[PDB]
């Protein structure tokens, strides 16, 4: 109840901090993915539009 | 404007589809064999 510590040094310390901010962006293609480019499948492709 | 199926586009970037290309000509390989197959000699015998 009548005790304290207090400090005599001090130091100075650098920290490093990692952080994700974008990702890679994407674009896909509907009609080269889904039919392997045959005119048949685009056919049916277009009621799915 | 097919793309966006719209008629209308504002101001910006897009992406596209594939219709530019079209096959015109066709190209047929196959092995050059000449000799007709028994159909005589098997489906017409004597005794099944
Ligand atoms: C705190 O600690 C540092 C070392 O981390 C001490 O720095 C020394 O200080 C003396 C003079 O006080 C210099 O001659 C030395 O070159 C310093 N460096 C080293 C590596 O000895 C400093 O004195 C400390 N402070 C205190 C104990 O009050
Ligand atoms: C495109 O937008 C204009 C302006 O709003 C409009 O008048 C026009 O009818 C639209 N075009 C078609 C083909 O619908």
């Amino acid at each position: 109840n009548n005790s304290i510590a207090i400090p005599t040094n001090f130091s100075i310390s650098v920290t490093t901090e990692v952080m994700p901010v974008s990702m890679a962006k994407t674009s896909v293609d509907c009609t080269m993915y889904i039919c392997g480019d045959s005119l048949e499948c685009s056919n049916l492709l277009l009621q799915y539009g | 404007k097919c793309t966006t199926k719209s008629f209308n586009v504002s101001k910006g970037i897009y992406q596209t589809s594939n219709f530019r290309v079209s096959p015109v000509t066709e190209v047929v390989r196959f092995p050059n064999i000449t000799n007709l197959c028994p159909f005589d000699k098997v489906f017409n015998a004597t005794r099944f």
